[PDB]
């Protein structure tokens, strides 16, 4: 029985800011804990050992300290490539913390958009998938509106969002509209209305046929 | 269990009548081995030595099997008197230094240890005899280094594998070094295993080893007394009290106490409640 | 270095014993002072340590899982396996195999998790397996930047690389969404100069492992 508490759950800070993550324990664990970093799509990385000993892949801006119950992980000058999820593990417990993933305070947006009709090989299978793209926009909050012959569509579109590649700290979003082959050929105007802050007016990309 | 229970402390430890030695950033073993920040403690005495929780090691990382045995031995003696002996390490290189054990802005090492490396890419089987022609018990502190890659085992000692043997009349000690890269403490993945060997009056210290060895520079005097050690963060004040707890000095008027179980001197007995 | 690659099924029907195998390369699996462990990942719970074993075999397990975990080592193959009996929907996760050293020199701490493996997703939906369908995404090609990608429809979205890995900078593959048909679907895109389209060949590489399906489709204007 050992308890671990990591605060906060998430935060936001600019490039060059000094951010601190706190890992609190219920029982005294002496000068004894370690901090790790997992980037999106990667395995965690061994950053600090015994609360304050930096390891192989450290860029020297990382640092840790504390004794007893209250430990701190500090990034002196936050860099874009530091975007990841950070954990604190307590040893005799072998328990991972809840995790703290923060992201860079984002500059002002610049969404670049594209759209894509269904392929000729997919339309033969009786299924049409129209894909819209939103590339390198930032902040996250964006609205994708589908218009079939300039008619509002809902419930038949799906979309994903990537996380900051940490080179430019920008997201990307792509909606896929799914309809049958019959419903595809009943119509010809297919649009993708994008609502976003970095756009002074909703940008619409459309094709025909 | 109310009027007859001492339930409070003055918040600090009296430096009288007991000789109090404060640890500051040093542990007892950091001062024992010769940690550069702990050089001020050399050859000091004490009746009670207080380690601080803020203490840390700032030399070359080290491990000690039976760490509560060696700490309680040195504590029960109450002295750090160290006499340099002339070990004749012929065929080796002495006074090995490290980049993470800095003193006076230079690469150094433990002041009570002689880290031995090869010489001319030679390193013969070292057999050193050292008698104890005294009347008092000697304490020898030696070590075994653990190189990370045998790339370093060859560079440091010019043998694929070392072995350390420390023998006396009663005792024999055999240690084999462990090649292995390890988590970097102060940018060092290598370690050193610290052991100890006692020789009695009339006994001889025997070192039957090639040298992945951290040779000692002498011996510590072993006394037998009421000296001890305590972990506390309370300040040291100018006062007199025949009872010391990690929460501070308390009066021994009451027959009982609930301040702390850990006590030193003529103290009342501890109660579980009130 | 010491590489670790987990191998095993990406789909496990419930009530079955989950089984995965970690392969250690470049070093001896037998170690005088070392433990081999397994750890699972879920979004919302973070990481959760599972098991951990010495060369001799010494085990302790996470008391959260009531003994359902059983690991094992075979030095003849430099491998150590995971066996989780009676899996439920709460056991779908990402499983990692990790090389760990324990030191306990004075601190009595020193459970260090040094190297970490790539990882293998496992699922407990227990339905069936069917391969994907790769569809290209043509460019606009107005000509001053264009974009093109591959659309993947219909357990794991595996690897999507571009031209065997020659084209990497500027690629955003998106996480799969779950359609109402129970089958997943994602898309991987890349932005290229709007002047190299007719002479530059673009081929995305998808290689479905839980169905033995590797497809190389040309995205052509
Ligand atoms: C025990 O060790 C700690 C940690 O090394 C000591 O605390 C720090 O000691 C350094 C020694 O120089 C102090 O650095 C000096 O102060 C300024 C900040 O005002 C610093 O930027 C400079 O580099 C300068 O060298 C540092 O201030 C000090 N920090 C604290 C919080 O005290 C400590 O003095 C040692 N001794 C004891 C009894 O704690
Ligand atoms: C390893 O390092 C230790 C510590 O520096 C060396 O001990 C020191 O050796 C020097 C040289 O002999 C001593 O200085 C000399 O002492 C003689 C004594 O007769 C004196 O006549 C000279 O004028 C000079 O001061 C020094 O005292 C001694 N350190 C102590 C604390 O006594 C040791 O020699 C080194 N060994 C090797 C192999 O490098």
């Amino acid at each position: 029985d050992i308890r671990v508490t990591q605060s906060p759950s998430s935060l936001s800070a600019s490039v060059g800011d000094r951010v601190t993550i706190t890992c609190r324990a219920s029982q005294s664990i002496s000068r004894s804990l370690n901090w790790y970093q997992q980037r999106p799509g990667k395995a965690p990385k061994f950053l600090i050992y015994a609360a304050s000993n930096l390891q192989s892949g450290v860029p020297s801006r990382f640092s840790g300290g504390g004794s007893g119950t209250d430990f701190t992980l500090t990034i002196s000058s936050l860099q874009p490539e530091d975007f990841a999820t950070y954990y604190c593990q307590e040893t005799y417990s072998r328990t991972f913390g809840q995790g703290t993933k923060a992201d860079i305070k984002r500059t002002v947006a610049a969404p670049s958009v594209f759209i894509f009709p269904p392929s000729d090989e997919q339309l033969k299978s009786g299924t049409a998938s129209v894909v819209c793209l939103l590339n390198n926009f930032y902040p996250r909050e964006a609205k994708v509106q589908w218009k079939v012959d300039n008619a509002l569509q809902s419930g038949n579109s799906q979309e994903s969002v990537t996380e900051q590649d940490s080179k430019d700290s920008t997201y990307s979003l792509s909606s896929t509209l799914t309809l049958s082959k019959a419903d595809y050929e009943k119509h010809k105007v297919y649009a993708c209305e994008v609502t976003h802050q970095g756009l002074s007016s909703p940008v619409t990309k459309s094709f025909n046929r | 269990a109310t009027e007859l229970v001492q339930n409070s402390s003055i918040g600090e430890i009296c430096d009288s009548p007991h000789q109090i030695l404060d640890g500051e950033n040093c542990t007892l073993i950091d001062a024992l081995l010769g940690d550069p920040q702990c050089d001020g403690f050399q050859n000091k005495k004490w009746d009670l030595f207080v380690e601080r929780s803020k203490a840390y090691s700032n030399c070359y990382p080290y491990d000690v099997p039976d760490y509560a045995s060696l700490r309680s031995l040195v504590a029960s003696s109450g002295t750090l008197e160290f006499n340099n002996e002339s070990f004749n390490w012929n065929g080796v290189t002495q006074n090995g230094t490290s980049s993470a054990c800095i003193r006076r802005s230079n690469n150094s090492f433990f002041s009570r240890l002689n880290w031995l490396t090869h010489l001319n890419f030679k390193y013969p089987a070292l057999n050193v005899t050292m008698p104890n022609n005294e009347q008092f018990d000697k304490l020898y502190i030696w070590g075994v280094h653990h190189p990370v890659t045998d790339k370093d085992q060859i560079f440091l000692y010019a043998q694929p594998s070392g072995r350390i043997t420390v023998s006396t009349k009663r005792s024999q000690q055999a240690v084999i070094p462990n090649i292995g890269f390890r988590p970097r403490i102060r940018n060092i993945p290598s370690r050193i295993s610290i052991y100890w060997t006692i020789v009695k009056p009339g006994d001889i210290l025997l070192i039957n080893s090639t040298g992945n060895l951290i040779a000692p520079r002498g011996y510590f005097k072993i006394r037998s007394g009421k000296s001890s050690i305590m972990r506390s963060d309370a300040p040291i004040g100018k006062c007199k009290s025949e009872c010391i707890t990690p929460n501070g000095s308390i009066p021994n008027d009451k027959p009982f106490q609930n301040v702390n179980r850990i006590t030193y001197g003529a103290c009342p007995r501890y109660v579980k409640q009130s | 270095q010491v590489q670790l690659q987990e191998s095993g099924p990406g789909l496990v029907k419930p009530s079955e014993s989950l089984s995965l195998t970690c392969s250690v390369s470049g070093g001896s699996v037998s170690s005088n002072l070392h433990y081999w462990s397994w750890i699972r990942q879920l979004p919302g719970k973070g990481l959760e340590w599972i098991g951990y074993i010495s060369y001799t075999g010494s085990t302790k397990y996470n008391p959260s899982l009531n003994g359902r975990v059983t690991l094992s080592i075979d030095a003849s193959k430099n491998q150590f396996s995971l066996e989780l009996s009676s899996v439920t929907a709460a056991d779908t996760a990402v499983y990692y195999c990790a090389r760990d050293f324990f030191e306990k020199l004075i601190a009595d701490d020193l459970n260090a998790f040094d190297i970490w493996g790539q990882g293998t997703m496992v699922t407990v939906s227990g339905a069936s397996t069917k391969g994907p369908s790769v569809f290209p995404l043509a460019p606009s090609s107005k000509s001053g930047t264009a974009a093109l990608g591959c659309l993947v429809k219909d357990p794991e979205p595996v690897t999507v690389s571009w031209n065997s890995g020659a084209l990497t900078s500027g690629v955003h593959t998106f996480p799969a969404v779950l359609q109402s048909s129970g089958l997943y679907s994602l898309s991987s895109v890349v932005t290229v100069p709007s002047s190299s389209l007719g002479t530059q060949t673009y081929i995305c590489n998808v290689n479905h492992k839980p169905s033995n399906t590797k497809v190389d489709k040309r995205v052509e204007p």
